[PDB]
């Protein structure tokens, strides 16, 4: 925790999503990485 | 909730330094729980208790 | 080998090839004993001894040394060695991998509203 996310003001391809997931795992843990992946899945599907 | 249990699980996996040892402890605790309760599910209560004991 | 490891079940009767191999060994052994009891000509006794050797060979490992003993259909009989070797052998079919209870199998569809730690079970 305690690591504020950066505002990614850019296009988001698969590489950016993978980078974001890796950053989330490295800084926040494995269950916030799971939550973030589910939220991104919902947003992309919508 | 399920999410709560998942966070507590992750919390116990860390600060233990051995995922196997802490899985064995959770198994033992849940076994004792159900044994002295037959007199929620055991593994769940075990994880709740162990998380609440980590302060 | 114990009879339940070479079962002779009734469906017709389904028999393991070990029964036939053991019967060949026993028949040749009994005939050899009879030949040794009546003082048969030496060539006949020697040929019976060769037959006993071949029958025991086919029992231990069919087709290793001589010809392969086929069954009712033209297929090799499964001897003792053929049970413990190969991908269909004992080690790889029953010891390193087993069919287990409390198991199911079904087609998979996508559940988009599920969570990563959840599955949809019929």
């Amino acid at each position: 925790a305690k690591s504020a996310p950066i505002f990614r003001n850019r296009v988001i391809d698969k590489k950016q999503l993978k980078k974001l997931i890796g950053w989330t795992f490295a800084h926040y843990g494995t269950a916030k990485t799971a939550v973030v992946a589910d939220d991104l899945k919902a947003l992309g599907f919508r | 909730d399920s999410q709560d249990l998942l966070f507590k699980a992750e919390s116990l996996i860390v600060n233990s330094t051995n995922r196997y040892h802490v899985t064995l402890q959770i198994a033992r605790r849940a076994k004792q729980a159900r044994y002295e309760e037959m007199e929620i599910k055991p593994v769940l209560r075990a994880i709740l208790e162990m998380s609440d004991e980590l302060n | 080998i114990p009879p339940d490891l070479r079962p002779m079940v009734q469906l017709r009767f389904a028999t393991s090839d070990l029964n036939d191999l053991y019967r060949r060994v026993i028949n040749r052994n009994n005939r050899l004993a009879r030949l040794q009891e009546i003082l048969a000509p030496e060539i006949i006794v020697r040929n019976e001894k060769r037959m006993l050797q071949e029958a025991v060979d086919a029992l231990i490992d069919n087709g290793r040394r001589g010809r392969t003993v086929v069954g009712a259909n033209n297929r090799p009989l499964k001897s003792l060695s053929d049970i413990i070797e190969g991908k269909q052998g004992r080690f790889r079919q029953n010891l390193l991998g087993k069919r287990v209870d409390y198991s199911g199998r079904s087609v998979i569809v996508v559940g988009p509203n599920l969570k990563i730690h959840q599955c949809g079970l019929p």
